[PDB]
């Protein structure tokens, strides 16, 4: 099409929309034309959208409360600190609502979202005598949109689902969008006064109860979920570098994974 | 443009046909390609030649040019005498006459000079083993091929050195020195890599080996030369690069 | 959509001082293009959108589009060449004097800079394996010690070739000349990268990058 | 896409060995053959006859 | 066709391709013509390809780790030693990735393969309170393609499957080819430096976690798996002879079988 | 014969079709050609391959192969940066910026590697002289071509060094640094020899020269690099030989 | 699984070297498991139950 | 495909010294044809491809193809006979002098070697 | 042997080698796959 120009020509939208078509350095567009053979012969699938990836579940948070109020639509990620000073752990992570998941990691690239989500729960202990888990829609206007041990004893007539840790083993829930608006804000700010009525997120949380002393919570997008308005790379650190221990202090960072959770 | 230009484009008004650019700059310029280089000129150029220019007539060169033509592929397809190996009456069953890696054994200066400039290449390979015994001598050889020799499990390579029975199960051809004069084996290119890496040499795709199947049998001690000719076929070349074809 | 968003990831200089054949800039061709964290000095750094997004997959393949924005006036004049060197790391595109070598052997675009200010080209995927690996940081220490740092593609060999296809390079053909009475003698050149039409990622699993709400120095 | 299931529940009956004492029904045993459906033909004649020697008649 | 010839006539490919057709010693080809009655009357099936046999599962390795990193596509077989010297065990086997299975035993005859595989896991103990098993795709570039106890506590957002040892009893997994090339190398060499990025095998391993102190791992080919380029018989020893004890020392070789595993 | 044989002939009965030979010998034998080598076999041969042999499929190599193909002619047609020459304000009319012999100046390792194996070659040649002056600089160069430089009478070569007027009468093109960005001159192959002798190097068929026509004119002392790009066209190759392409 | 199901159920193919077997054929000391009079196949049964009823 | 690959498994001699009716070689007809391990002296040995492959099954049936390659010159001359003796082991195809017996009763190929 | 293998000792060896190969015919069939007779190993050495 021409390698160079007098003035800007490679414009952000024009390229993505296919109106600006850069030339291959070899002059033969065939050299960068899609070839389907590789995925068919080597991979066995071909991923086309992050919409597919966020439907895969990942672990978000570990609770040590038998009955918990949990901020369903809070997509924030941990605060991180780094140091190369002697004898101090190199990396430290301090979560608010949980650790990063495919849902919150992909979400951090966008400003908005809409649609429902799914919840998965692994029990630390499947107690035979009291095997049930209840996940209830929690709507008290007074509650802050944060994690808190359940102290309520008056939330009658809620929407409840029951799963059995002994006959099944993992609890599976689907949460409707149930929003007062059609466009929510990813990691909207939660405040002291706030309560559970802000229009920036569905005014709905989870109340999770079981007889297991610990539970591992995970989530993913429901089938009607979407992220919108791409912003760019979110602030991030190398996940592999979390094993760093060059300061002489042993690495102490630990993400919520099944192996970390199930074994001590 | 009689400058044997592969393509040419006056780009003077190009900026005037961009949808999101308004009142685009009119800038005299031209872009043209010659093989792997594209010249992007930002002003007028002049292209001159001899008055009434005529390239050298083809008939003028018949005194020296070959009626046959030769390209890179043609050179790689040329038979090459790869080696002459000794075979004598004292060698017993399964003695190794030779083992030649591919390409390695065919990487003569002629082949290297023509592959220079490419990242890699792949090809089928044809090997000829030739033996010229006289009518009163008898014996038998096996010419076989084994894939990715440097990365095959050791047990397999050992099996080949331990018993000729493990050579006979491989793709192979047998030579009876009293009946056939030469024997050929063609092997297609097979490897995890789509072409052989000329830059890092990471991994020869096959090896041709010749082992004694039945010893050279003569009334008194004797020896014969086992000669090898080889050439590539079904050649596929890589991509233009400045990387060195590794020694 | 995501991989076609532009990623500004590098810049270099071109001046009246640049010499013929002098390499002005090089970059390994792959998507794990990173930036520096400003408030902290960790070695791994901050990913660009391209590195973050492709970081959710272990494999990649396809063409990468590069755009060079020469910040100059119409009174600066010079010619530069953009070359693609598959299967070679950056220490090997140059000789000991910083001059480019064997440029007759590679695809090359000779850019005349007078009124022109931008050049865009697609570097096609060139690999012996249908897929490359999205490079992770590597341990610069010896287990059981861990000190992860970004990989350095100075050489294309069996310790680096599974991650990139080679090196993209910009070298001067002439110095950038201009009248010092009216214009600066040195200019900045910005570089952006994004995916081509055939870009593809595969094997989504443990991500290379972990998003955080803040990053500060631990006291 | 990954839609929510819309298949309704089915009531099930847990059973250690259905048809254990029956001449008919469908056996649920796990076959030891390589081919799951391994079966030998009904040979006729067999043991010298074309008659059914197992019939009460 | 003629029993003899002056010069070679029985050529490897010509016979297999049906171009060279040897004569029956009796002169009646009917004497070596296929008869289907035997399989139909006596066997009940008729196996035609090793493709069928490798789809049958067999036991590969016993782990004594609760959380393990395992080299999925490693098809190596044990090193063996023999001796007839007095009081020494006659045979000894030293595994690397495991013992021989139908998959690795048939595979040892070929140079290449492509396609996915399947994994089966039998628990030493089905722990009622913590009955789950997780099998996760493991992709850390740093890990050597060898068996190792899991020391990682930062491998978030992995592809995970969960099976229940109490409600089901055996874990079943299918692994995609997920290869960077279309032709892999059977028992490719694994090195110190190597890590998990070699193109000779899919760059993917398993991370297996459960609360059972021991597990028995087995595998088989998935439906899209194939071996290619026949080489011949692999180095091998008589399996029955492993019971040899003529040196006076009692046989101590023991392959991973369910009975060996389940009972002490 | 899937042995990519250029030609094949069973010669067993050949002696039976000679007119002056009676009762000719029936001799099992076969002759076949592979590129420049012909194998003349005097007995039976066996030609084997893999069972169900299939050459590597073309689609497998798209990840590395260039959609464009490259032959020997293609390589010789590639533009090459031949040199960067200094031109400064102190140079007066007719000062020689450069003088490059043909082929000589284009005989880089890339070109030599591809010409290796041929007795000679002939070609038209295209030269580009590039100068990047800024708008406040003026001056003028002449790019000209003179034939068989090493055997031309001395008076002629001297005339070129004495007066730019003798350069302007030659086939040439002029470069105005304030108007044109680059200028090209294409010269066909002309010589008493039908192709250039790569073996004895006896006689370069032309030389391209660039002389100052009007000095670089600027308010204070300055200098510019005059760059040269060149490539061959209308290429004709010689005959296959083992002779060395002389240094 | 004796806990989730309770009774093990198996089907055994004929897998015979002949098309006619002999009811209660004689088994001998030397014999081994290769006689043509019965399928050359037996069962190896393993569980953690101290006793089983077949 | 696998079972039709050739298995070299044995060799013997034939000379000016061989006598009329002398048994030069015998082999039982079945697929568990084995070779010797070279680095170790175990009794079981190393299987050929045929033995290894059929070894995954307990039963076999069918015809077996045998190829004899006589490594000679056109100046050696002799006749040899290849015979099949169903239902007899190798000690019983020969008498005490190593001479073949009852060859009128079996399928036989008389091979003229010139 | 039906006759001795004769030849002139002035020019050729008096004894020759005869090689034998075996492979399956068209009707070859195997059945009842179970415990294999042969176990593949990566190496086989004498135990010290």
């Amino acid at each position: 099409v021409g390698f160079a120009s007098a003035g800007t020509r490679d414009i952000r939208s024009s390229y993505v929309e296919g109106k600006f078509i850069p030339q291959d350095i070899t002059g033969m567009s065939r050299n960068h034309e899609l070839d389907e053979q590789p995925s068919q012969e080597c991979i066995g699938e071909r991923i086309l959208s992050f919409s597919e990836l966020i439907k895969r579940n990942s672990w978000r948070y570990v609770s040590d409360e038998k009955s918990l109020i949990y901020p369903a639509y809070a997509f924030d990620n941990p605060a991180a600190m780094y140091t190369a000073a002697d004898k101090l752990p190199v990396w430290t992570l301090t979560p608010r609502s949980g650790f990063p998941t495919l849902l919150t990691s992909i979400g951090a690239m966008y400003a908005f979202y809409r649609g429902g989500i799914r919840l998965k729960i692994v029990p630390g202990v499947a107690d035979q005598p009291k095997p049930l888990v209840e996940v209830a829609l929690f709507t008290m206007q007074d509650q802050g949109y944060i994690i808190k041990a359940n102290d309520y004893s008056t939330d009658f007539c809620s929407s409840n689902i029951y799963e059995n840790f002994v006959t099944k083993g993992i609890a599976e829930v689907q949460t409707p969008y149930y929003s007062r608006v059609n466009t929510s804000v990813v990691s909207a700010p939660v405040l002291y006064n706030a309560g559970n009525i802000s229009p920036l997120m569905p005014n709905v949380m989870y109340k999770i109860t079981s007889n297991s002393s610990n539970i591992l919570l995970g989530h993913s997008a429901a089938d009607d979920f979407r992220f919108g308005f791409l912003l760019g790379a979110p602030l991030a650190i190398s996940a592999t570098a979390l094993r760093d221990n060059f300061t002489g202090s042993s690495a102490t960072v630990s993400l919520p994974t099944f192996s970390n959770f199930y074994l001590s | 443009k009689q400058m044997n230009v592969n393509s040419s484009q006056d780009t003077t008004f190009e900026q005037r046909s961009q949808e999101k650019v308004q009142a685009g700059e009119i800038n005299e310029s031209i872009e043209f390609r010659n093989q792997i280089t594209t010249f992007v000129h930002d002003n007028p150029i002049i292209t001159e030649q001899l008055i009434g220019d005529s390239p050298q007539p083809s008939g003028d060169v018949r005194s020296v040019s070959d009626a046959r033509t030769h390209s890179i592929i043609d050179f790689l397809e040329r038979p090459q005498f790869i080696g002459s190996f000794l075979w004598n009456t004292s060698d017993i069953e399964n003695k190794e006459i030779f083992s030649l890696k591919l390409p390695d054994a065919l990487m003569s200066p002629m082949i290297r000079e023509k592959l220079s400039g490419f990242t890699s290449f792949s090809a089928s390979t044809v090997f000829h083993i030739q033996v010229n015994a006289h009518p009163f001598q008898c014996g038998r050889l096996v010419l076989a091929a084994v894939p990715v020799p440097d990365i095959l499990p050791l047990h397999r390579l050992n099996m080949l050195s331990f018993d000729v029975s493990n050579v006979i199960t491989l793709p192979h051809v047998q030579l009876d020195i009293s009946k056939e004069t030469e024997v050929l084996l063609k092997i297609p290119y097979v490897s995890p890599f789509v072409q052989y890496d000329l830059v890092t040499k990471f991994t020869p795709w096959a090896a041709f080996l010749a082992h004694v199947y039945a010893p050279l049998n003569t009334p008194s001690a004797a020896s014969l030369q086992v000669n090898v000719f080889a050439h590539f076929e079904d050649i596929k070349l890589g991509f233009p690069t400045s990387a060195i074809v590794a020694q | 959509y995501v991989l076609k968003i532009p990623n500004y990831f590098s810049r270099f200089k071109y001046s009246s001082t640049s010499l013929p054949k002098q390499v002005l800039w090089t970059s390994p061709v792959h998507p794990q293009i990173i930036r520096n964290h400003v408030t902290v000095v960790d070695a791994p750094g901050q990913p660009t959108l391209l590195a973050y997004a492709t970081g959710f997959f272990k494999y990649w393949r396809g063409g990468l589009v590069y755009t060079f924005r020469f910040v100059k006036t119409n009174y600066h004049s010079g010619r530069v060449q953009i070359t693609f060197h598959p299967f070679v790391g950056y220490d090997d595109v140059m000789d000991s004097d910083g001059k480019i070598v064997r440029d007759e052997y590679v695809y090359r675009v000779v850019v005349d800079l007078r009124d022109q200010t931008e050049a865009t080209l697609v570097v096609p995927f060139t690999s012996l394996t249908p897929y490359k690996v999205c490079a992770d940081v590597f341990n610069s220490a010896n287990r059981p010690k861990y000190n992860y740092e970004p990989r350095d593609f100075k050489v294309y060999d069996n310790t680096t070739d599974q991650f990139f296809t080679g090196t993209l390079c910009v070298s001067a053909l002439t110095p950038l000349v201009s009248s010092s009475a009216v214009v600066s003698s040195t200019i900045d050149v910005l570089v952006e990268v994004k995916a081509s039409d055939d870009f593809e990622v595969a094997v989504p699993n443990t991500p290379l990058w972990l998003p955080v709400d803040s990053l500060t120095e631990r006291p | 896409s990954k839609p929510l299931t819309t298949i309704p529940p089915t009531i099930v009956v847990q059973r250690p060995s259905q048809y254990f004492n029956n001449a008919d029904g469908v056996d649920q045993g796990l076959p030891l053959s390589l081919k799951y459906g391994n079966e030998v033909i009904l040979k006729t004649p067999f043991a010298g006859t074309s008659s059914d020697e197992m019939a009460l008649e």
